[PDB]
């Protein structure tokens, strides 16, 4: 109903936009040509989007239909919201905490909120691009070490941790990570990742120094070079054996896993973070741009770039997928027929794939107590393919065994690896803005000390709380933080998004901006979806979100040298020590939303 | 061609010989500070 009032004294009004307009330059650096704005815009909603989300156990805990949810629902949140955001900042020629100081200041939450969101999503992508960066550091050489076991000191054998495991899986989990036994033990500093990482802040600091005008020149290649990579990867994937059973396979959808909703549950918080809104960097690009540059086109532009590449990656990952499996379905068929030629001394190349399950019932018939012996596998496919990593592992310790068996391994691995040093550079570039424009913005230090400064004082308080993950456990950190990311308070300022902008700010002002600089009237679906209906879906998964997550199954995966079966999985839950952590990193906004607004209405009414 | 009983001990390989990821890393380290130098420099030159 409006209720608040002088809504109109703080807002730019037309007369003084038409005043501002083509007259400031200051400080608000002018776009080049409207293609590279979208361009930046894209590849940073790519960037973020795929590298460590989707391809994370995301798309390999539903295997397969997983992703056909997540589309639909794209279409139920991402068109309108996103159609709500990238204009806002439009108008108001300001985002951050612009859009919310601006209009009703009594709440001001969601400013530090997206503050705090886009500074834990940084802490944490920051190691990932380190570890990335380090795998790329150790190619550029023949024998890549993800392919043998190194010989121990008996300078005739492997260690028992690589010959039991697999050798990528050991130069994974003890060359490079050095990983503890569990959460309690702190190891060493680890020196070379801390270098790693200190080598990652300061290519990603000399990328951007000065803000969008050094950001547009690094961004022309960073997101074009992973879109050319991945179709000379897939079609790299296509020319495989036994390829094309990862398509079929991902194609092929179960009801099941359908009837299951916490699939729903993980495709929204996936759409929300792909398409990375409640993020302050949209409005942020939005807020250099002139008053009559057209937004809604270029958005669904966006959109549909953004769902293309999703099931491109999808189609690239299961490719390697299915010919991985098929290849030790191979392996794991070769040694089967070998062992009963040599147990029972047949000729070699007499009981070939064709024709093993007849010869094999025919030697057990010939004389039973010496077939006995035998010990067969029961290796089938469609039963590789369901194998899937518990995190982090499917770039890893899968992709890279993968590159070991094909022709040019060190130059893929290469292109590989720096087509994730690309998405992660854009990601990063994204976050790093976000959130270093409302620390200017909130005009916290005088005009002396410029931006090139304070990024540098923001970047190195960045790389000294950073130190956390480069400790020996830091890894099983990282994965207490990550399912965090997306937590509840995302969520609550999703939801205060749009009911702010449906209930407090004028939606007849909007609908007369769009006939101003847009014209072409909004169809009915979109003010019916920004009034009712999308608004309600997210609290609805939200409220089952918080009835599912009664059942708490918390639970970390552990190497566990010393444990029999030690190529396999260990289930400790957690300890306590860390459970007040979780009252640490989540439910801190909700103690500042109400106190301001108790002051005035005690203060004034 | 093997004698059942009697293994193969003697085929240690160890081709790199002093971590040439150190050496990329250098080079890398290199450029990047060249270009934060240059960068600094341009910011602070240009009025
Ligand atoms: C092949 O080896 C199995 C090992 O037991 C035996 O098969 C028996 O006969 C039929 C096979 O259809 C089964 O119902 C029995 O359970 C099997 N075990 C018995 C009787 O102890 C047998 O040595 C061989 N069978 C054939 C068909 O060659
Ligand atoms: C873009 C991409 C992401 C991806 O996800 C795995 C992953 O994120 N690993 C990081 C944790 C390093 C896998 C593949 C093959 C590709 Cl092409
Ligand atoms: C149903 O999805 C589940 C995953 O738990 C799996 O058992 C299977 O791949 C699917 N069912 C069939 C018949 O394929």
């Amino acid at each position: 109903v409006l209720p608040n009032p002088g809504l109109d004294a703080r807002i730019p009004s037309l007369a003084e936009l038409e005043t501002i307009e083509q007259e400031e330059a200051s400080s608000r650096p002018k776009w080049d040509n409207k293609a590279q704005y979208m361009l930046t815009c894209l590849g940073f909603c790519v960037g973020l989007g795929n590298v460590w989300r989707f391809p994370y156990l995301c798309q390999s805990h539903g295997g397969g239909a997983f992703m056909i949810p997540f589309l639909i629902l794209l279409v139920l949140e991402g068109i309108p919201l996103l159609y709500l955001e990238f204009a806002i900042g439009q108008r108001l020629r300001r985002g951050s905490l612009g859009v919310w100081s601006s209009i009703h200041p009594a709440l001001k939450g969601l400013g530090l909120a997206s503050m705090l969101t886009s500074f834990m999503v940084g802490l944490y992508y920051n190691t990932i691009i380190s570890w990335i960066m380090w795998y790329l550091f150790n190619s550029f050489q023949e024998p890549l070490p993800w392919s043998d076991c190194p010989l121990n000191e008996n300078q005739t054998g492997y260690v028992d941790e690589c010959a039991r495991s697999s050798p990528v899986d050991y130069f994974w989990y003890r060359e490079t990570l050095n990983i503890s036994t569990s959460i309690s033990d702190s190891g060493s500093i680890q020196w070379w990742m801390l270098l790693c990482l200190a080598c990652a802040w300061s290519v990603l600091y000399m990328c951007t120094i000065r803000g969008i005008e050094t950001t547009g020149k690094a961004v022309y290649i960073t997101s074009t070079l992973p879109y050319v990579v991945l179709t000379i990867f897939l079609i790299r994937g296509l020319t495989l054996k036994g390829a094309t059973n990862g398509i079929v396979f991902l194609f092929t959808p179960n009801v099941t896993e359908l009837a299951q909703p916490d699939t729903w549950l993980d495709a929204g918080a996936q759409v929300f973070f792909s398409f990375s809104l409640a993020f302050g960097g949209l409005i942020s690009f939005s807020s250099y741009n002139s008053v009559h540059n057209n937004c809604e086109k270029d958005s669904v532009i966006v959109s549909i770039i953004n769902g293309f590449t999703s099931v491109y990656v999808a189609i690239v990952v299961y490719s390697v997928i299915g010919f991985r499996a098929t290849q030790r379905y191979d392996d794991c068929f070769s040694t089967n027929i070998l062992t009963l030629i040599n147990g029972f001394d047949l000729p070699e190349g007499n009981v070939t794939q064709e024709n093993f399950v007849d010869m094999q019932q025919r030697c057990n018939a010939s004389d039973p107590a010496a077939y006995a012996q035998l010990v067969f596998q029961t290796c089938d496919i469609n039963a590789f393919l369901s194998e899937a990593v518990e995190g982090t592992g499917l770039a890893f310790i899968v992709f890279t065994e993968a590159i070991t068996k094909m022709p040019l391994s060190p130059l893929w691995s290469v292109l590989f690896f720096i087509m994730l040093f690309c998405l992660g550079l854009s990601s990063m570039f994204g976050n790093m803005e976000g959130v270093v424009v409302p620390l200017q913005d909130l005009r916290v230090i005088p005009p002396k000390w410029p931006k090139e400064v304070l990024t540098g004082l923001i970047c190195l308080g960045t790389f000294l709380i950073g130190f956390i993950f480069t400790l020996n456990s830091g890894q099983y950190w990282l994965s207490l933080l990550d399912s965090y990311a997306g937590s509840i308070p995302l969520l609550i300022i999703a939801f205060c998004e749009m009911f702010s902008v449906v209930y407090v700010y004028g939606v007849d002002r909007f609908n007369k901006d769009i006939e101003f600089m847009i014209g072409h009237k909004p169809n009915i679906f979109w003010q019916v979806t920004w009034r009712v209906v999308s608004p309600l879906l997210m609290l609805i998964i939200f409220l089952f979100f918080f009835v599912v997550e009664v059942s708490q199954e918390l639970t970390y995966s552990i190497w566990d040298p010393g444990y029999e079966e030690f190529p396999k999985s260990q289930k400790i839950s957690y300890p306590n020590w860390v459970y007040v952590v979780v009252v640490i990193v989540a439910g801190v906004p909700s103690l500042t939303i109400p106190g301001y607004a108790i002051y005035k209405l005690i203060r004034n009414h | 061609l093997e004698f059942l009983g009697i293994q193969p001990t003697l085929g240690p390989p160890n081709q790199p010989p002093v971590s040439i990821w150190l050496i990329v890393f250098g080079v890398v380290m290199g450029v990047i500070v060249v270009g934060i130098v240059i960068l600094i420099f341009t910011g602070i030159r240009d009025r």
